[PDB]
């Protein structure tokens, strides 16, 4: 009842920590 | 035909752990007691050599207290006949990845462990000296905040008598920290490197990420964007060799449960016993909100 | 030669004929149930067990009062029609004879103990307490 | 693993905060107290302690109340007036924080504790049970 | 005479020590 499957719109991200 | 080369990719975190600084005590038969040293009372007075006699002093208490430990259990089936084909081995990955959740479950009932048939965590017993940042009054707020002063402040001010004690938090707080900025937008700590890198060795930097981390992912409380929540955990700092210890009885075992089981199917039973308590939690110190 | 016993297995009122008592079971790890009759028994009694969560408000003061479900043992013959854990005091008991009693398996942080309705005229010659056994800090 | 603790040092109650209780020691060779406040008190608050004698009218009811006397040792340099067997609990003792006690010689058939004169409505606020241990019968 | 039980207080504490 399972597979997997993926396609590499791993679209990046940020991130940002100032004080 | 195929070929079949010897490797297997694993691609499964498990966690940091925090087993290998709690003190390590292997037991029996449960229901274990040992001392609890309470305080040596002053015995003598001191004495100028002119009296033909001395005073008594107070004397210390034993309580001779004692702790249960607790057991962990499982069942699983297998196919007979699917077990003589099938040519990898379902056993050995079944007692691997039990042991694993096992360890696992042991990791997680030693910090968050909610007393009843739980091992008394340390993160909820809470007799640990708890210290909190202060806030700061942006624009006459006074909104919770955090900075680096708090994190010394914090650190330093361990008694180095208790011996030599390890910190640990949340990665994603090691992150926030180590992207802290002065005035000049020259960076803070970790200064010197284009390294920065939890390199964490021996020296007091130590990450696990199944610990509670205040950033709420990330980009949360510590963030241009919307405040910090208060009365949050940060991080904690102990020697944790006698400020917590872990207790084990038996390892990992695993039986054919015989009864239940035919020529067709196969029940199987696999239990073990362990535990945990507070050793002498006024060694560690708890940061929060 | 008496050792103070106060310093192990201490115990708490849990019900002084009248009134209920939440005990705290959280430090120790082992605790069992006395029961004592001060006057004559008039019919049988029972008494219904109830257990406690640690209040949001404070962690170390009891929330509410939840039923305690009973874990039957193997060879069990029969299950109290709830499955909720309650103890029964039987009729024909002196009241110069302790009874002893003990859940197998806790649950919350404070347990208490009440009368069983239609039981609570009888409850005022009982006289229920707790002692513990374990310390573990 | 709880144990039924109920035998195998079982406990009754001593003082429920609004009189005192005989209870029973023969049977027992060794036994302390628990005290337990149930709010937080004004002062040092002190109790007497008295042992009583089988009324020779049955072998098994409540005598006179004798008061057991103080008994000293190596260091003990603070002796009471005269002798009498009396405890008394400090100030700074919050609820949730319990307190234990013993007598170090036995005498009579049963032991009983009540409030000393001047400590009654503080008295009032606290719970004092007595447990046994090491019993053949 | 003597038992010990701490509830759990522990109220948390700030350090504040500027130039």
């Amino acid at each position: 009842m399972d597979c997997r499957n993926l396609c590499g719109a791993a679209a990046p991200s940020r991130l940002v920590q100032p004080g | 035909t195929p070929q079949v080369l010897a490797l297997e990719v694993d691609c499964n975190i498990e966690c940091a752990s925090l087993l290998d600084l709690y003190g390590q005590i292997e037991v029996s038969r449960s229901t274990f007691t040992y001392m609890k040293i309470a305080d040596y009372g002053q015995l003598g007075e001191y004495t100028c050599d002119a009296k033909c006699d001395a005073e008594f002093g107070e004397p210390g208490n034993i309580r001779h207290l004692e702790g249960k430990t607790y057991d962990y259990r499982g069942v699983f089936c297998f196919n007979r006949k699917n077990l003589q084909e099938a040519n990898y081995d379902f056993l050995s990955f079944m007692i691997g990845a039990a042991q694993r959740s096992h360890r696992i479950n042991r990791n997680q009932a030693l910090m968050i462990g909610k007393g009843v048939n739980e091992p008394k965590g340390w993160l909820t017993e809470n007799c640990f000296p708890v210290f909190q940042t202060l806030p700061v009054d942006v624009n006459g707020t006074s909104t919770p905040a955090f900075l680096a002063q708090d994190w010394r402040r914090f650190v330093t001010s361990f008694p180095a008598e208790y011996g030599e004690a390890r910190s640990v938090m949340h990665q994603n707080v090691f992150g926030y920290l180590a992207a802290m900025v002065d005035a000049n937008g020259r960076f803070l700590f970790g200064d010197g490197d284009l390294t920065f890198t939890p390199d964490l060795v021996r020296e007091r930097i130590r990450i696990s990420n199944c610990l509670p981390d205040p950033t709420e992912g990330n980009t949360k409380g510590g963030t241009g964007q919307d405040a910090f929540a208060a009365g949050s955990f940060v991080a904690a700092q102990a020697a944790w060799k006698t400020a917590f210890y872990a207790v084990e009885k038996r390892p990992m075992f695993f039986e054919q449960y015989e009864g239940g089981s035919s020529a067709w199917c196969v029940k199987y039973q696999f239990g073990a016993e362990d535990g945990g308590f507070v050793g002498c939690c006024e060694h560690g110190r708890i940061l929060q909100i | 030669m008496n050792f103070n016993v106060g310093v192990d297995f201490p115990s708490f009122i849990a019900w002084d004929g009248e009134e209920s008592f939440p005990v705290k079971v959280d430090g120790f790890n082992q605790f069992g149930f006395t029961f004592k009759t001060i006057a004559a028994l008039t019919a049988a009694t029972t008494f219904n067990i109830f257990y406690h969560e640690p209040s949001d408000a404070d962690p170390c003061v009891p929330g509410p009062a939840i039923r305690v479900p009973e874990v039957p043992f193997c060879d069990t013959v029969l299950l109290s029609e709830d499955g909720l854990a309650a103890v029964t005091l039987p009729e024909t008991v002196t009241p110069d004879s302790f009874c002893a009693g003990t859940v197998p398996c806790m649950n919350g942080q404070w347990i208490s103990i009440a009368p069983a309705t239609g039981s609570e005229t009888n409850a005022a010659n009982v006289q229920i307490t707790v002692t513990m056994k374990g310390a573990t800090r």
